């Protein structure tokens, strides 16, 4: 076969929403916005004593999610409020929801789980976020087609 | 406008395609074509239920690959004829003056004559008084400018309408009329209606499909009295099938909802498809060969499930490439058109020197070719048996070729292109073994195996 | 995107030379519009969600038919 | 949408302020001048046997503060002399604020943890000290607009 | 004339395919087209989807970019 | 065929203005006078094993002017004068304009990047003063047409 070209549309940064209790989040730096990342595998194998395998869904589906921002952004203050609000008082979770472009997207709750370390140098620093979801499950919903090939499978 | 509610949410429980033409015989709208989007629309304009209309109608919507717009036509009617042949509580459902539905009722020797009579009297006054029956096995019913609707409810009977209006004759006002349909249909199963049909479908490139109940179909290979017989005879491609249920449901919107949808760029089969509303063939082994020489498809049953058979047109061509063909043709003037018409509209109209011809092969490379290859309906690649390439070719005539009587008429012909089709797979044959002591044994003779014979003369 | 047109010399009559005025300055915007008033249709399915056929292909934006 | 300028005014190393005990630090080195870290994350998380998150706040706050400087600065004689000082009378306590430019911001009470190593080479080298502190929550300060921020946020 | 009055003739360009608009399709069958083609009566024709006027032939039959 | 003349107004270098904080820059060097250029490509493209292919859409757009001036110019005094003050206080930010005579112009915020260095010698020399700007897109406002729309069939 020859080449294709895998989409119509090229993907787009800018497009890619990111929202944190209900605000559209900017301020983003470097060349890599966020990372969503599981905890666990989602299958642990065991080997038996005559050949036999046998397989075991994990229950547990928290997740990370680094968020890099810039030192001159005021989301930075939005969060260490939050964060100092949260530990006074108690409530610390606030819903996160993630539209990607052309890829998979996101929507759970999520809470602050690590702060970042500042770092005054010579250039501009980047202070990274470690936020924890909930669901990590991602979702593809923009992509249509899916339902159709979903039942197309095999398996027995 | 006012909107009292700042956010209003309305709750509810429970909750382009080819469109097809059906020329159906009634009287319900003066206009000759009209586009319906559900059944639910067809009630509202005084279509009965049942009737040979209606029941196109849902079969269609009810496919895979349904069309979700469906054009009936409209032939003048006559008379209708209710037959009740056969042995069979009978419920006919009529609609008069397009305002009342009279359901009326029978309840039953047993013999058709008895409930032949017995409708025509329970006709009389069952109002009802703007329009007429008389017996006769079946009864003959004829409205005064009232509209009436006749359609099956229940039992055996079956319904034909009648029209002194002749087939061959409509088709052409109802073309010169709104022509946006593909799929051409009919209800007058007469032989001569269905051969006029197959002739003016394929002079105005439609699809025509057809049903047929006649015996004759799977008669043995020697004999030749069917529709099939003759639609072969001369040529003509159109895709009939043998059904039973053709003549009480009008099972052509079965077929259709299966193909309505579906691209012909894939270059798909219509072989093994579903076709929700038909029933299995009942017919023998042998029966089912003499129907496949006749070129007349079968819906046959395997497995639990039901499954179109080879798709085969009267000619012997099979249908996907008579509908690829067609694919090509539509949807290659129709970029050529477009990218012309939108130079005009800037004042830079094309002109036919050599500076711009060339820009054809980047125009017909876009929309009819690029699409038919990342389906895979066009083959590609290099053939070592015959050593020759699969590669789309296009070629454009030099102002220097053109003849100088084209020039003063603005035309320009001789550009050609080259395809090739890709095959869908049809039938497999396995070849298992079973051993019993030990796998069969080889040679030790681990040597490369030599291609040919060193002698050669 | 906005646009901003300034006239040259040329085009200036001599008048408003004598008078020191400058016009035909000419601006374009667009004007952004907020959100008042939303509408919902929800719906409450009571058996199975509605199923979809198995037509895996890519659905066709237009009609081969045009005449 | 477009590309914009996070702030107005460009940051500024040198308007990066250092106070320790009372008096401004002068000496920086190389092309890193403080770096403030945590020790522990603000939340750790358990798995349940049946899917459920249980999250736990900390209460330990306790951080570092590593400074840079040449080895020809006198602050590094008067930290010497200090942590001399704080070894023969037991007074180690001393405070620290941090103020920063178009970032956050940090005002706690710190330490001395652990005296750099020297290195006479070729070159002039570098002395870092971790300085730890109390409390390390950044405080948003300076940055304006954060009040009505904060109270912007859903959450449930 | 709403699509010939800005049309410098110097470009060679016709009256083919260009769309008026305002004007309604020609629903004749097509035998009547044909009728009217060897009229010299030219007609706004509709085709996938969009109108387009059909040859700017002159009562002489001369193409009316020449004239 | 016969050549064709592109456009009926000759390119004159001195109606290329360049406006800096709303003045007028007077003063320039031999050979070149303005170069424009981008800091990073506008589509990188991901190329597979297979062969398909996906490309990103490039969100910087951050770009180097370079003016080229005469040791003698006042200029010279004011972008020193201007980097003293704008490093003491601190706003470093001011629009940037430039008006081509018959080409692509632009038209966003610049600062001052890099100093120059300062030769001495027989011959007067020439300073190169390096410019940022936030964007480097060329904007064909000067010319008139609307093709954009007619052309392509994507």
């Amino acid at each position: 076969n020859q080449s294709k070209i895998l989409t119509l549309q090229a993907y787009d940064p800018a497009k890619v929403l990111v929202f944190i209790g209900g605000q559209r989040v900017s301020g983003f730096a470097a060349d890599t916005k966020i990372v969503i990342t599981r905890n666990n595998d989602n299958i642990s194998v065991h080997a038996g004593v005559d050949g036999e395998i046998s397989n075991a869904l994990s229950r547990d589906n928290t997740g990370v999610m680094t968020l890099s921002l810039q030192n001159t952004a005021k989301w930075n203050g939005y969060l260490a409020q939050w964060q100092r609000q949260a530990n006074v008082t108690g409530l610390i979770y606030l819903p996160v929801q993630v539209e990607g472009s052309q890829g998979l997207s996101l929507n759970t709750i999520g809470w602050i789980q690590k702060q970042p370390d500042l770092s005054y140098g010579t250039e501009v620093g980047q202070m990274d976020w470690e936020i924890g979801v909930l669901d990590a499950w991602l979702s593809p919903d923009q992509i249509q087609g899916i339902a159709a090939g979903i039942t197309g499978l095999l398996g027995l | 406008e006012y909107q009292d509610k700042v956010v209003d949410v309305e709750v509810s429980l429970g909750t382009g395609f080819e469109t097809p033409m059906f020329l159906a015989m009634h009287g319900n709208f003066p206009e000759r074509i009209r586009f319906y989007v559900s059944t639910a629309g067809m009630v509202a304009d005084g279509f009965a239920v049942g009737s040979p209309a209606y029941q196109f109608a849902t079969n269609a919507f009810a496919g895979n690959f349904a069309p979700q717009r469906v054009a009936i036509g409209r032939m003048s009617i006559d008379s209708s004829k209710v037959d009740f042949t056969g042995t069979t509580e009978q419920v006919v459902v009529n609609i008069t003056l397009n305002k009342v539905v009279k359901a009326v009722k029978i309840n039953v020797g047993n013999t058709p004559a008895q409930i032949a009579t017995a409708l025509a009297d329970a006709v009389t006054a069952d109002l009802t008084g703007k329009a007429t029956a008389v017996a006769t096995t079946y009864v003959t019913v004829t409205a005064s400018p009232n509209v009436v609707s006749v359609g099956k409810g229940a039992g055996v009977y079956k319904i034909v309408n009648e029209s002194s209006e002749t087939v061959a004759t409509v088709l052409p006002s109802v073309i010169a009329e709104n022509h946006n349909w593909y799929f051409l249909a009919t209800e007058a199963r007469s032989d001569a209606d269905i051969v006029a049909a197959a002739e003016f479908a394929k002079a105005n490139y439609k699809l025509h499909i057809y049903n047929s109940t006649d015996v004759d179909a799977y008669a043995p290979e020697n004999s030749a009295a069917s529709v099939f017989d003759t639609l072969k005879s001369l040529s003509y491609d159109s895709l009939g099938t043998s059904d039973a249920g053709a003549d009480v449901d009008f099972t052509e919107g079965s077929v259709i909802g299966a193909m309505a949808a579906n691209d012909p760029s894939y270059g798909d089969s219509l072989h093994l498809k579903t076709m929700p509303g038909m029933v299995p063939f009942a017919g023998s082994d042998t029966q089912r060969s003499n129907a496949w020489s006749r070129n007349a498809n079968i819906y046959r049953g395997l497995y639990g499930g039901g499954s179109y058979i080879e798709g085969k047109t009267s000619s012997g061509q099979y249908v996907d490439v008579i509908r690829f063909s067609h694919w090509v043709k539509f949807r290659m003037e129709e970029s050529v058109f477009a990218y012309m018409k939108r130079r005009s509209d800037m004042g830079l109209s094309m002109k036919m020197s050599d500076e711009d011809l060339p820009v054809l092969k980047s125009v017909l490379m876009n929309n009819p070719i690029n699409i038919g290859i990342r389906n895979g309906g066009i083959l590609t690649g290099y053939d070592t048996e015959n050593k020759v390439s699969y590669d789309p070719t296009i070629i454009i005539p030099k102002r220097a070729n053109i003849p100088t009587n084209d020039l003063a008429a603005r035309i320009l012909r001789d550009v050609k292109v080259e395809l090739v089709y890709n095959n869908s797979l049809h039938y497999v044959k396995i070849r298992a073994s079973v051993v019993l002591d030990r796998p069969a044994g080889q040679s030790t003779n681990a040597q490369t195996p030599m291609s040919s014979s060193a002698v050669g003369v």
